[PDB]
């Protein structure tokens, strides 16, 4: 319940990326089950990587994480400089600032 | 009287400290079908977003 | 810890106490003498001898019994017939040597027969358990038919495992896979002790034959020797791993020997007051199911049946497989010696009683 | 808790390997699920052993499965939960008997073998 408190919103999304973490690990026989979630988490422990698999599984399970994040994103282009940091992107074009 | 003829004894029933065995549950072929239908699914709308 | 009474039970407890002590003084006088004149070689010869005879006994007769497989098999005092205790609910009886049925009797139990018991006094009114649920005493005549039931009593909730009569003949312990093992009074067919003292349920009783100690070998592979008298135990757990499905004293109160599931028979409970075994022993190798001695009335042999298809036999100071007894076909769940002699009648999932001469 | 003549009742270790062997004869057709086919399979003699929920209400609908192996000679355990069962036949409903058939080319069937043992182990 404590481990729940701290770090999961414990919902269907939190679930689902939880159960992708533990693919990511190896399981086979769909791992291990869920009693109120906590001793999945405590299965995990051994595995040990359990919150960035969340912000991934978010930006994918729907895409209205990423949607939001568009309403950006840069790389090492050429011409850096490095005095120049700045660019965007957007379905018509891949607008730099 | 050193030991009683008396009483009679419950004593403390020792109880062994068992493994928890998380249970493997499995799942039906129609779950694993769903499960696989989606999260690909998932992946691939991901994909049109992030490239449409 | 936890200590209420009865009056009945205080009222036999004397008894249970006076009886033990006397019996138990006499085994020690016997003991004495026993030890004061014996030789290296002669003794020594005869045990030879009789291990020679167990190694070399050979399965005679091999008749069967029942629908289901045989739970008991257990001689009369007067070790003339044998009982057999089938999973349908049915002790049938056969005049041992020969092994021919008396009788049959499925009315008597509708679920799993458990132990049959013989009562000491050759008086033949043995006991017998089952799943069922409850224990019946059966007033056996050779002529009249076969078994007429006494009395049936209802103490335990769940299915019994074993029971055995306390050898004054007065009482009759009971255990079961619910969490106690009790204690009867053989008279009036009422109850008096129940010890909460395992886990899980008690699988096996036995009793020390001077009358002092029982020891409830549990489910939980906690066998428990209880002072009846007292209410107090001199218990090792530490002995099995698995499930204590058996144990059986040698008559010399010396040893407890307990069978289990994890098959080694440990021998245990000595003079010695640290309690360590003289020997643990390589049962079967699946588990153990019935152990046995037989110094009432000759030597002291441990003789032990199993899962695996083998009765074996063991001496009593050694404690080494002195020789295999191939003769079931499949598994064997109970056996019994021959109080007097050389003469094992044994039964199980072969689903029939088997002799061995 | 579960009940007391839902025996023998396997302990924790066993009934998970009872029930991946009954996942791997489901896999390979070598098992059949369902009291009625559970019968069946003794009837026949092909039951190599029969697997039966504790947790059925009214676990009277089993108990003559037992009687039945008894009769035959099949062992036979009852397993805690029948949704566990049901799950590792294949199933989403819960289920409360079956029984992993005979089939000596089974890759298999050492596996089965090993759980039969067991099984054995446990009755008396």
């Amino acid at each position: 319940a404590k481990s729940t408190e701290n770090e999961i919103p414990n919902l269907i999304e939190k679930m689902v990326a939880k159960g992708l973490n533990d693919l990511v690990e190896q399981y086979k026989f769909r791992e291990t089950t869920h009693s109120k979630r906590e001793l999945d988490s405590g299965d995990d422990q051994p595995q040990s990587s359990e919150a960035k698999r969340t912000k991934f599984s978010n930006p994918a399970i729907p895409p209205v994480i990423d949607l939001e994040k568009i309403k950006k994103l840069m790389t090492v282009t050429k011409v850096s400089l490095p005095e120049g940091s700045f660019k965007r992107v957007k379905p018509q074009y891949d607008e730099i600032h | 009287e050193h030991p009683s003829i008396r009483y009679v004894a419950h004593p403390l029933p020792e109880k062994i400290n068992e493994a928890k065995v998380s249970i493997k549950a499995y799942l039906t072929q129609h779950e694993r079908k769903r499960l696989r239908r989606n999260r690909r699914k998932m992946a691939r709308e991901a994909r049109e977003i992030k490239i449409k | 810890f936890f200590t209420p009474a009865t009056s009945e039970l205080i009222f036999a407890r004397r008894f249970l106490i006076n009886y033990s002590l006397e019996r138990s003084r006499k085994r020690l006088q016997k003991e004495m003498e026993r030890h004061q004149k014996f030789n290296t070689r002669q003794e020594l010869l005869s045990r030879r001898t009789e291990l020679q005879r167990m190694a070399n006994l050979e399965l005679a007769g091999s008749q069967l019994v029942s629908t289901k497989p045989i739970s008991a098999v257990s001689l009369s005092t007067d070790d003339m017939v044998v009982a057999t205790g089938s999973w349908a609910g049915d002790l049938q009886v056969l005049n041992s040597q020969t092994l021919q049925p008396l009788t049959q009797k499925l009315d008597s139990h509708v679920g799993k027969i458990g132990a049959i018991d013989w009562h000491p006094d050759s008086n033949n009114q043995m006991i017998s358990c089952a799943e069922d649920g409850l224990i019946k005493n059966f007033q056996y005549s050779n002529e009249e038919g076969g078994l007429r039931l006494l009395g049936d009593l209802v103490g335990h909730e769940r299915r019994i495992s074993d029971v055995k009569y306390h050898p004054s003949g007065k009482f009759i312990g009971s255990a079961s896979h619910d969490m106690t093992w009790r204690l009867w009074d053989a008279s009036t067919h009422q109850e008096l002790l129940l010890q909460e003292g395992h886990d899980k349920g008690v699988f096996s009783l036995s009793f020390q034959c001077d009358g002092s100690l029982v020891c409830s070998g549990g489910m939980d592979s906690l066998s428990m020797l209880w002072d009846i008298r007292s209410g107090s135990k001199v218990m090792t757990l530490a002995g099995h791993s698995k499930p204590i499905y058996t144990v059986a004293w040698s008559p010399n109160g010396y040893q407890v020997a307990t069978g289990g599931g994890d098959g080694i028979i440990n021998v245990w409970d000595i003079r010695k007051r640290d309690e360590g075994q003289l020997n643990q022993i390589l049962a079967h190798r699946n588990i153990v199911t019935q152990v046995r001695f037989s110094k009432e009335d000759g030597g002291k042999k441990l003789v032990s049946c199993g899962y695996d298809n083998l009765i074996n036999v063991y001496s009593s100071d050694t404690w080494l497989k002195m020789g295999s007894l191939a003769g079931h076909t499949d598994k064997i769940i109970s056996l019994d010696i021959s109080n007097n002699s050389h003469f094992l009648v044994s039964g199980g999932w072969d689903r029939s009683i088997k002799l061995w001469n | 808790a579960p009940n007391p003549k839902a025996f023998p009742l396997a302990d924790a270790a066993l009934t998970q390997q009872i029930l991946d062997v009954v996942q791997q004869a489901a896999n390979l057709r070598q098992l059949k699920k369902g009291a009625n086919e559970a019968t069946k399979t003794l009837n026949r003699g092909i039951s190599e052993f029969i697997i039966m929920a504790a947790d059925c209400e009214p676990i009277e609908i089993l108990l003559h499965l037992p009687l039945l192996c008894e009769d035959k000679n099949v062992p036979y355990v009852f397993v805690p939960s029948r949704v566990a069962l049901g799950r590792a036949c294949g199933v989403s409903r819960p289920v409360i008997a079956a029984s992993i058939t005979t089939n000596d080319a089974s890759a298999i069937k050492t596996q089965i073998y090993a759980v039969k043992d067991k099984i054995e182990t446990l009755l008396i």
